Parts: structure tokens; C-alpha cells; sequence
């Protein structure tokens, strides 16, 4: 599993468990949506991208 | 001594610096999350942060910018590795902080101080799923200006048929660069889409990292620094050629790849580039 679409509109606190569930040595790291961000690939991330009401609000995926 | 990675070589970047050009005098700003100048295998010639809370663009407390400055402009010397254009004058335009992510007025307000200080080349690795209206108009402003323009596709991977090159990469005034790996095989990461311009290696790419160290690092991120390097040996070879003309002699001698969605017009090749008479091989 590298993407988690079933995540968007969920809390960030969810989103969290549920990924460390499936890939438990992630490193997560939560920005705000509509930021601009690196364009490195790192299999072991997966960054979380919230709106203002800390909700996921774009699809997580490994990278 | 000092170690070539692979990606200098497969872009034929040695074949401009045996013609005795490096990028001298080329000023290129890597619009980023800062680079560190106390590296010896860089030489930083100047900079600005628009990062509110990391106001000293030459500390990267990330990572990212000293490793995208290192393939544009690694120091050809006895140590660590060599850049694609050596001699580049190289800027740090801080945009990003410590985590990666920067506000769209932090890398507008980059861009812009890239024109006011007469950039010749801007390396924007980095990018977002939505443009904005203010982001479209500083990177078409900076073009106009003259400025070369790159920035990588993105990571998104495949999505049937639709495009996922992020901007600004997707903007048509910006040179859009997917990553290939030393067999010119797109990375299953990188994006696709009508707006991939050209590929660049991008998979284990070996570079400068903070605090004299050094690592293979992967990501269109990487590939969007060769491009940016290589239109600073061009302008080196070429220093009255415009930003257009730059442009279309990287995208006119490509080698071709596969379908165009997947791999834009193929690999770079600045050795074809840098010659008056362009074509693909
Ligand atoms: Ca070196
Ligand atoms: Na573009």
C-alpha cells in the first residue's frame, strides 16, 4: 500500500494511525495544504496535507 | 579525489567542459530550502531568504538545496563530486523552511528577487498539485525578463491519462523535467503529462550535503538541477543566446525516449545543445 485516498476528509490524528498501521517506520510529516514543497522522493515519508481544521485534504502517498 | 556521478557524464556535460566551458559568469539562483556555503565543495556567491522564521539563506536546515546546488555547481577541484557547470555563480534563495514546504508568496517573492538581481537561470525543485494566478505571472514575468526558467515535474507517479506534472513546472513559460535512471528508464515517480518537457537523471544521485558530507539522493528534484546546469554551460559556450533559444536547444537534441507523455522529448544532451546546428541523436 502506497497511497491512502480512503484518508481524505478524515482527522490528521486518524490519518496518522492508519498509515503507521500499514507502514510503521513511516516518517509523516503534517503541512499545510496548498504549500509548495521539495521534489526529492523518499520512500519512508508520507507527508499529510491538512486544510485550516487539521483534516486531510489530499490523497497521502509514499514519497 | 573527485568522483563524476553518473548523471554529469550521461548528460555529456564533460564534453562542454573539455571545450573549456563550466558556466563561468552564469548566474543561477536555486530557489530552495537554502544552501549550505560553508561546504567546501561550493562556493555560494550570494543569496536571499524570504523565509520569515530562517532568515540566513546560506544554513540548510534541510538538506535539499545544498544536494540541488551540488548538480548544478559542485566544484571542479580534488574532493567530493563535480557539478554540472563548476564555475556557475550560485545563488541561495531560500523559499523553504527546515520541513520542506514554503508559502506561495515565499517562492514569488524568490523568483522576484531572482529578477531584480539578474539571475540568468532559476532552479526551482519543488512544487504543488495547484498553481496560483500570482505564481503563473512572477515565473511568465522572470522569462520575459530573460531568465531561464526549470523546475522539476513532480513525483506524482502515473494517473491513467491524466497529467500530474505539478506547477510551476506545468506552467508553459517553465522547462518541465522528469528524472530517468542510468539506463534512461523513467523513475516509476516521476510525473507525467503533455508538459513534461525533457528527463534528466534523477534516480541515486550522488551530490553535497550540509556539513562536508555527501549522498545519492532521489527525485525530480534531482533531475531539474542538470537541466538548470546545462543551460548554464550553454550560456557559458553561448552568453549572448536568450533564454528562448537556450530553451529550445535543450529541448531540439534531446535523445528520444519513449512516448512523449512519459518521457517529454527525452534525455538532455548538452554537448548537441551547445552547437549552433541542433538536432536529436
Ligand atoms: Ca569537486
Ligand atoms: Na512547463
Amino acid at each position: 500500500k502506497t497511497e491512502w485516498p480512503e484518508l481524505v476528509g478524515k482527522s490528521v490524528e486518524e490519518a496518522k494511525k492508519v498509515i503507521l498501521q500499514d507502514k510503521p517506520a513511516a516518517q509523516i510529516i503534517v503541512l499545510p495544504v496548498g504549500t509548495i514543497v521539495t521534489a526529492e522522493y523518499r520512500i519512508d515519508r508520507v507527508r499529510l496535507f491538512v486544510d485550516r481544521l487539521d483534516n486531510i485534504a489530499q490523497v497521502p502517498r509514499v514519497g | 579525489a573527485q568522483s563524476v556521478p553518473y548523471g554529469v557524464s550521461q548528460i555529456k556535460a564533460p564534453a562542454l567542459h573539455s571545450q573549456g566551458y563550466t558556466g563561468s559568469n552564469v548566474k543561477v539562483a536555486v530557489i530552495d530550502s537554502g544552501i549550505d556555503s560553508s561546504h567546501p565543495d561550493l562556493k555560494v556567491a550570494g543569496g536571499a531568504s524570504m523565509v520569515p522564521s530562517e532568515t540566513n539563506p546560506f544554513q540548510d536546515n534541510n538538506s535539499h538545496g545544498t544536494h540541488v546546488a551540488g548538480t548544478v555547481a559542485a566544484l571542479n577541484n580534488s574532493i567530493g563530486v563535480l557539478g554540472v557547470a563548476p564555475s556557475a555563480s550560485l545563488y541561495a534563495v531560500k523559499v523553504l523552511g527546515a520541513d520542506g514546504s514554503g508559502q506561495y508568496s515565499w517562492i514569488i517573492n524568490g523568483i522576484e528577487w531572482a529578477i531584480a538581481n539578474n539571475m540568468d537561470v532559476i532552479n526551482m525543485s519543488l512544487g504543488g498539485p495547484s498553481g496560483s494566478a500570482a505564481l503563473k505571472a512572477a515565473v511568465d514575468k522572470a522569462v520575459a525578463s530573460g531568465v531561464v526558467v526549470v523546475a522539476a515535474a513532480g513525483n506524482e507517479g502515473t494517473s491513467g491519462s491524466s497529467s500530474t506534472v505539478g506547477y510551476p513546472g506545468k506552467y508553459p513559460s517553465v522547462i518541465a523535467v522528469g528524472a530517468v535512471d542510468s539506463s534512461n528508464q523513467r523513475a516509476s515517480f516521476s510525473s507525467v503529462g503533455p508538459e513534461l518537457d525533457v528527463m534528466a537523471p534523477g534516480v541515486s544521485i550522488q551530490s553535497t550535503l550540509p556539513g562536508n558530507k555527501y549522498g545519492a539522493y532521489n527525485g525530480t528534484s534531482m533531475a531539474s538541477p542538470h537541466v538548470a546546469g546545462a543551460a548554464a554551460l550553454i550560456l557559458s559556450k553561448h552568453p549572448n543566446w536568450t533564454n528562448t533559444q537556450v530553451r529550445s536547444s535543450l529541448e531540439n537534441t534531446t535523445t528520444k525516449l519513449g512516448d512523449s507523455f512519459y518521457y517529454g522529448k527525452g534525455l538532455i544532451n548538452v554537448q548537441a545543445a551547445a552547437q549552433h546546428h541542433h538536432h536529436h541523436h
